[PDB]
């Protein structure tokens, strides 16, 4: 047989596998805004 | 705005309380109450401090403003639920801004038992649900 490396480590690295993922944006599970009817205080629905 | 009126008892529509500094608003509940004053200006001065970039004092001060649903103010108990549904939404949004040290439910407690009594007098409102 022939005597390989244990190949416990990254060198290459899985950089490839890597950077090609497109990371998730999930800070706030409502997508990033309060929700609410109250704090509307103003309106551009108003002329203008 | 930064200052709007706060009405009497007697010789009414004559005293302010100017926004740009910040007032205790333990003492606003006195001294609106000692003038028997409309349950909307409670309100409108937490607009106040809500548009002064306060969310706290912002939502306890009307706590205090819980109490005085309808005290002398013929049947604005209409104004009263709208009181307490500015609770039942802030306590829950305030509860999203969560610190390390209390709970979510800290918050949530005293969102669904008000909710409760909100539920009591009025059902079904675009902020109920």
């Amino acid at each position: 047989t022939y005597p390989f490396d244990q190949n416990r480590f990254v060198q290459y690295k899985a950089t490839s596998l890597e950077k090609q993922h497109k990371h998730d944006l999930l800070t706030e599970p409502d997508l990033g805004v309060t929700i609410d009817l109250i704090n509307p205080d103003t309106y551009r629905i108003d002329p203008n | 705005r930064g200052s709007i009126e706060i009405p009497l008892r007697d010789t009414d529509e004559v005293i302010e309380l100017d926004f740009d500094q910040l007032p205790e608003g333990d003492e606003v509940i006195s001294i609106l109450k000692q003038e028997h004053t409309q349950l909307h200006i409670w309100i409108a001065l937490a607009l106040e401090y809500y548009k002064q970039g306060k969310t706290e004092e912002f939502v306890k001060l009307l706590e205090a403003a819980r109490i005085d649903g309808n005290l002398d103010y013929r049947d604005h108990e209409k104004d009263q639920m709208t009181c307490l549904d500015t609770l039942a939404a802030y306590y829950v949004q305030q509860a999203r801004k969560e610190k390390n040290k209390d709970n979510k439910k800290d918050l949530i407690t005293q969102a669904t038992l008000l909710y409760t009594m909100a539920d009591k007098i009025i059902m079904y409102d675009q902020n109920h649900l």
